[PDB]
């Protein structure tokens, strides 16, 4: 029971986050209303105080004399799904015959889509994103030729044994999901759910994954969030003897059922590494084009 | 009547006679974690007045050549007062913040600071200049504590992103001819209901001059910028011994 | 509940059964340490001996509270009081009681 | 961690050392997700 | 000794808050666990052998 | 069913299978200060679970020649966990306590300890033996901290009063053939609603053997006495910087 | 507002201290009821468990066969006022002519009643006491002779100027209360209210009055509670020239309207000092009488 007044009247424990704004339906661009000449004192729409942190509330109607315009231009193509649900390249896996990389007929790719700038720059517009995804695998030789070869793709979640060879016992794939397909077949394609332990994936994590002294040698772990590490994608040619052909597997991703939070400035310096935002300090370039004078086009 | 303001929380009161309203980040107020968003089962502790109060942590000097600074939250407070102690004794922490950046001058000085809050402010390095070296920022740069840290390349916010777009984040400007402070209220921002006040910095506070400070010889040249901040709705769980990192 | 091999140290065939139990005995009253182990159920260590740990291996993620029940098998005439502690993440192995 | 709160006490005639058996399981709020293969594969060569 | 597992719960061992747990138990059903195709046989039909 | 018991508070649970009921000092439970008894105006802070929990502070060895010990409250906790931090950062403090003294042996050992709580336990000195010297007890004797302090003259409780009448204070006995612990709940006792956890010790805990420990050669000779205690209804006010004394 | 369940259901703030016991009227000693022989199993009043900390609940009726006795013996003389409202000596002030002490015709006595053992041992039975008091002042020469001398008693609360002479300006007594009386008049007598800043006076304060390092030189302040220091009682002969007679003023105190809390063990070693419980370590004596053997009277 409670009796002292400050306890009865406190707000400690209020889980209802009060919201100063609410969404409205806006299937089309706003219309324009007729406006006429205004010659007033006291009324001043053109004057703002940008210091406040809000954007101007001035509209066409109050700055010039406007006609009526019934605007039926749609706002549909700028939704998150419209913008992101377009498959882009996010991974490439080589399975050469003669080589330095994966000459043993198998390969393990850590699921990380930050190795390609087009896709990466789009997702990094937001801090947190939650989505399902459709993955498509396009395979052929390095000339784009289609050969009669059978492949096996297997998803190895964190903790499952990563194959260490084309004949690894792990390919028995009794619980991991595997896909068997020919290069002659169309590109394999599957749906992937939102698998993070968190409520959303996050493209930026300003922190460390563990406790302790964060000395020089461990600084590569700054920004590492296991909540974003979904596992390994393993591929092999299905056989006990080496394949007769050199292969390449391109990985495409199409997000769907997207939600995103906290917009942020968009990358304006070339990307260097997957794991961080490092930029080349001797080549800091302006965000865009320049000119000779401010008084000349 | 929008230029004047009083902020009272805990045993602390702030006054200002040249304000520019108040910004409530992403349009929502701080709140305690609900029973359905929560996952941890221990009953939390909500110290209230002893930790949700204003702490004045640091003062920087604004000079005609200053490049700008940043601080990390909740890092700036992990070693201060009762808030710091709870942050150290507990694994889990969550709270919001009321940030009040102070900077006053005279009607003959000029200059404008951009005061902004950027969630998950990951810092990058110049990569050995040539960009061929995968160097990483040291602990004192990612979590600078109360003293903050000075930006090396403000134009790209030391992270390869344009400061020109920083206004997409909750902000206010301190333009000397207009106001002498910025006030921003920030709710808890994360993909989890609670997290470590030690290993994770939810957002960074950036104070960057965009229009350089200027004044004529004879006017007071020492123009401080002071940082005061208050935790709001602080909650802690997962009790054990105190740990500093 | 299945037996948790807290005493996962002996490894020779003839001593394997000794992993199923750990000891306590008269001390010098200085709140001495009896034993420690990580609570991580799906991690290499004592939990691997339990059926929970093994089933856990067939899943990438888990969530929930765990429970360990300790049964004393000394003689009826033996008494004693132990302090069993659980240290949440971030806390290093306790130096003392 | 397990500590001695007081001491293991016994009278004349009883063993000075005894053992404790630990039994473990999950609480009723425990669940698991994302089915995967176990870290072990209990076979060396072909099972005949 | 009885042979039953402990009936003790979080609520009775420490002071707990309220938690509305909506984590599913669906992926641990027998079909969820077993209805995943695995290798169980291999047959060789070589030429020279 | 009065011999068995479980004490759960905060994230701590105590069990005993040889108890002798529970004593609630002066017949009343701890409670928070009412609005009419209160005088200080600042809104207090009531940390709850992070400070009202069991702390096991110390273990002493009971020997056939032991004279007895005492501890002072809230002194024993002023440097422990989150409770200690609040006690240091605040001028005003108030709380109750649940005290659980543990001591077990075998059915072949014998002895009885008197466990009692004595409010305002002022310590005296022997006055240079002859009684002509006005000597005074040093700080380490009046506020011994967690280690406690051993009585020099238990018969007069080092204060010129008969231990034979100590039972007029809330107590329990730990008689080895009967129970292995004492449990006493004490409400806040003072002539003021709040006070300094540093300058004032509300009461002392006395653990004194009245019937000497005995056993035959061969039986475990190390018989510890452990002190565990929990603050109840802790309240703090008058916030400022931390002070240890 | 409140919303999370643990907040709504907490007891934080309950100012109603639950009480396990309540008082009953008991103007007389309890009566005795008829009892007869009982030969039962299960029922055992004579057996107790002193370890619990409670006193025996066994009564005459259950231990022997009793008759009926209507007890009308009163319990009235054992109330706090009955016990304490009896005036006792608590102070003595000397005003000699030829002397080492107060030869200047005035004296300042710190109000502290712990200098006399009879009264002190009674009050120290309790830790806290709140009461009003009647003070009586008996004055005469050291032979008990009554002389025609006029005296002035003045109460100087903490902070008021203490007279430093028989002619001090402080005797103007414009606000302090003063009493003018002759030794020839009956003993002066006044009522004093409960003046502490605390809710009760306390005969024991286990603590220090101030913050800081409590080094050796300041250890005389251990146990000093200003809440118990009510001021100074000043007395002088009313004149600019020395009195013709040597005087003595005995101070008696009679408490009334008494309340007391927390009983404690009663002093069993001689008192040595007013300010503390110090006892003579080389003379620790048993609380009472002794004998030669436990089997002999
Ligand atoms: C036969 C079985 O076929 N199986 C196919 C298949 C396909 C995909 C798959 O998992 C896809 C995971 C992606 C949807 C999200 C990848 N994410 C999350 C955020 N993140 C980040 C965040 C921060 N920094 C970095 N560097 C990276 C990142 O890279 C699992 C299995
Ligand atoms: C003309 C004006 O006539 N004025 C007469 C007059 C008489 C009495 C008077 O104040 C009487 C104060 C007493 C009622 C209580 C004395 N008390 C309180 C507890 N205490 C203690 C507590 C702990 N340690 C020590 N050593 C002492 C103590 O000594 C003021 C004025
Ligand atoms: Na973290
Ligand atoms: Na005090």
């Amino acid at each position: 029971g409670d009796r002292v007044a400050d306890v009865i009247e406190s707000s400690i424990g209020d889980s209802v986050s009060r919201a100063l704004t609410h969404a409205l339906p806006a299937p089309t661009g706003q219309n324009t209303q007729v406006s006429s000449h205004r010659l007033d004192t006291g009324k001043v729409p053109a004057l703002q105080a940008a210091e406040i942190g809000a954007s101007s509330n001035a509209s066409d109607e109050s700055m010039i004399e406007t006609r009526c315009v019934l605007n039926s231009h749609s706002t549909a193509e700028t939704t998150l799904d419209s913008f992101f649900s377009r498959a882009g390249l996010v991974g490439e896996i080589d399975l050469p015959l003669e080589g330095t990389t994966n000459p043993n007929g198998y390969a393990n790719w850590d699921i990380d889509i930050t190795g390609y700038a087009q896709m990466r720059r789009k997702v990094e517009l937001f801090t947190y994103m939650r989505f399902d995804a459709e993955f498509t695998f396009v395979a052929c030789t390095p000339t784009g030729e289609v050969v009669p070869q059978l492949l096996q793709y297997m998803f190895v979640p964190p903790g499952a044994p990563k194959p260490d060879s084309r004949e690894s016992l792990a390919w028995q794939t009794a619980t991991n999901p595997s896909v068997f397909v020919k290069l002659s077949d169309p590109p394999a394609q599957v749906s992937v759910p939102f698998m993070s332990p968190a409520s959303a994936y996050q493209w930026f994590y300003d922190g460390y994954p563990t406790f302790g002294e964060h000395k020089q040698e461990k600084d590569l772990e700054y920004g590492a969030c296991p909540n974003n590490m979904m596992g390994t994608f393993s591929v092999r040619t299905v056989g006990t003897s080496k394949s007769k052909y050199p292969l390449v597997v391109r990985i495409y991703m199409r997000m769907k059922h997207v939600r995103a939070w906290i917009p942020r400035p968009m990358r304006n310096q070339n990307y260097l590494f997957k794991a961080n935002p490092n930029y080349a300090g001797n080549s800091i370039k302006p965000t865009g084009a320049s000119r000779t004078a401010i008084t000349t086009l | 009547s929008d230029r004047v303001a009083q902020l009272t929380i805990g045993n602390s009161t702030i006054t200002t006679q040249e304000a520019a309203n108040i910004i409530v980040g992403y349009g929502e107020w701080p709140s305690y974690c609900s029973d359905s968003d929560a996952t941890a089962v221990d009953k939390p502790t909500r110290p209230d007045v002893s930790v949700n109060r204003f702490y004045t942590l640091d003062t920087k000097l604004w000079e005609k050549s200053s490049k700008g600074w940043y601080w990390k939250f909740p890092d700036v407070l992990t070693e201060t007062g009762v808030f710091g102690q709870n942050a150290q004794f507990h694994y889990l922490y969550r709270s919001g913040f009321c940030i009040h950046v102070q900077c006053n001058a005279s009607k003959f000085h000029q200059g404008a600071l951009l005061v902004a809050v950027l969630p998950e402010y990951v810092i990058g390095t110049v990569a050995g200049g040539t960009g061929t070296e995968d160097t990483h920022p040291p602990y004192k740069q990612t979590q600078p504590g109360a003293d903050g840290f000075e930006l090396q390349h403000p134009y790209v916010l030391d992270a390869g992103i344009p400061i020109s777009q920083l206004t997409v984040c909750p902000h206010q400007w301190i333009n000397l001819r207009t106001n002498n402070c910025a006030t921003i209220i920030v709710p808890y921002i994360n993909a989890l209901p609670f997290d470590s006040a030690l290993n994770h910095c939810n957002f960074g506070l950036l104070v960057v001059p965009i229009s350089p400070l200027d004044y004529d010889q004879g006017a007071t040249p020492v123009i401080p910028i002071t940082i005061t901040l208050a935790p709001m709705c602080s909650e802690f769980a997962g009790l054990r011994q105190a740990v500093t990192q | 509940e299945t037996i948790l091999e807290v005493n996962n140290v002996p490894t020779n065939a003839t001593s394997l059964m000794e992993r199923l139990r750990f000891p306590v005995s008269a001390q010098a009253g200085k709140g001495e340490l009896c034993a420690v182990f990580r609570a991580d159920p799906g991690r290499n260590g004592p939990w691997q001996s339990t059926l929970l740990g093994q089933l856990c291996g067939y899943y990438t993620q888990w969530s929930g509270s765990l429970e360990v029940t300790f049964m004393f098998t000394g003689s009826f005439m033996a008494t004693g009081k132990m302090l069993i502690a659980y240290t949440p993440p971030g806390g290093p192995l306790p130096k003392d009681r | 961690s397990i500590w001695y709160q007081t001491n293991y006490v016994v009278p004349i005639g009883a063993p000075n050392t005894a053992y404790i058996i630990a039994l473990a399981a999950a609480q009723k709020n425990f669940t698991m997700k994302l089915c995967k293969d176990a870290s072990d594969i209990l076979q060396t060569g072909t099972i005949q």
